[PDB]
């Protein structure tokens, strides 16, 4: 997995492991 | 800035041909302007007060800076109005990059590895777009394979400006903990625990280095472990190297220049561009044609 967004959110988006 | 209330219905001006992308938020389609037949990409995102600042930031960036030939060119923005029991949708209409992303390309290449000459060409194109943004005091903040696209002619275009930053001075700094862990520079990661830490354009250069490794090895360093683990080992681990000794000494030296952990010893965008891996390169048109040919074969 995932990517870091604003305000303490994440979303699926490049990774995991 | 952009005002979302002034956007009009796309009516039947564009038809969505097929889905080509899903990144962080929304979906990208191959779009077709029905009168002229012209192709465009159409990023479709539900409008919501929760996502609206990110949507506006990307639209303003594209309006102001996508005229450069290494950024996907902005065409316009519409809003599909939907009945009262259904969110409205924003259509962001831009230049269609017909060959997909660099990640796409690495996935469909045998052995998930690019020829070094293609890596050098792509990196120089990324560096040129970055150089344009950095001169305009913009930090991209999400440089990675998924956000670097290829046209049908193997031209290179940056996309995805949702979390980019607009600075006021050349020297200006930022301190927002944001990005994809594997591509994040140490000085960006430092803003998690250190409230006094800051970074600037040089963080895009680190991400470019991780992207070159991604093109060389099929994945960024540390992708065998979960992203939490990688976030805490990137500052402690020595800077990543190419593992194979078969790459040229030029390419190895370039990776070494991109990935200086101590960002004040990391070269600026302009010094990095004179690096012989970037500078001493065969004709743009020659390498491009070979890459265009490989994209078509594997399609
Ligand atoms: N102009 C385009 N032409 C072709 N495919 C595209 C284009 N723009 C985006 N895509 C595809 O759709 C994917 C997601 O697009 P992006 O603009 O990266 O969306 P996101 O990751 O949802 N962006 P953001 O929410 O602003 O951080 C890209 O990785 C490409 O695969
Ligand atoms: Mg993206």
């Amino acid at each position: 997995s995932w990517t870091i967004r604003t305000r303490g959110r994440i979303a699926t988006c490049s990774c995991s492991c | 800035e952009i005002d979302l209330s002034a956007l009009r219905d796309p009516a039947g001006i564009f038809e969505l041909v097929e889905l080509v992308g899903n990144g962080t938020y929304g979906q990208v389609y191959k779009g077709r302007h029905v009168k002229t037949g012209q192709l465009a990409a159409i990023k479709v995102m539900d409008v919501t007060g929760d996502e609206e600042e990110e949507i506006k930031q990307e639209i303003n960036m594209l309006k102001k800076y996508s005229h450069h030939r290494n950024i996907a060119t902005y065409y316009g923005a519409f809003i599909k109005k939907n009945p009262p029991g259904m969110d409205d949708q924003l259509w962001l209409v831009m230049e269609f990059c017909g060959a997909g992303s660099v990640t796409d390309l690495i996935k469909n290449t045998k052995g998930n590895t690019l020829k070094e000459e293609w890596i050098a060409y792509i990196c120089r194109e990324i560096l040129r777009g970055l150089s344009h943004l950095h001169q305009h005091k913009v930090i991209h903040r999400d440089i990675k394979g998924q956000n670097v696209l290829l046209t049908e002619n193997a031209e290179v275009k940056l996309v995805d400006f949702g979390v980019s930053a607009q600075l006021d001075r050349t020297v200006g700094r930022r301190n927002t903990f944001i990005g994809t862990p594997y591509w994040m520079a140490p000085e960006v990661i430092a803003c998690d625990e250190n409230p006094d830490a800051t970074y600037d354009f040089k963080s895009d250069l680190w991400s470019l280095g991780i992207t070159a490794i991604e093109m060389a090895e099929g994945a960024p360093p540390l992708c065998d472990m979960h992203p939490m683990r990688a976030l805490f080992l990137i500052p402690r681990n020595p800077a990543p190297r190419l593992k194979s000794k078969k790459w040229s000494k030029k390419f190895q030296s370039f990776i070494e220049s991109c990935l200086v952990k101590n960002h004040s010893q990391r070269p600026a965008t302009e010094q990095l561009m004179k690096h012989p891996f970037i500078r001493d390169q065969p004709n743009e048109r020659q390498v491009r044609i070979q890459l265009k040919d490989h994209i078509d074969r594997t399609k």
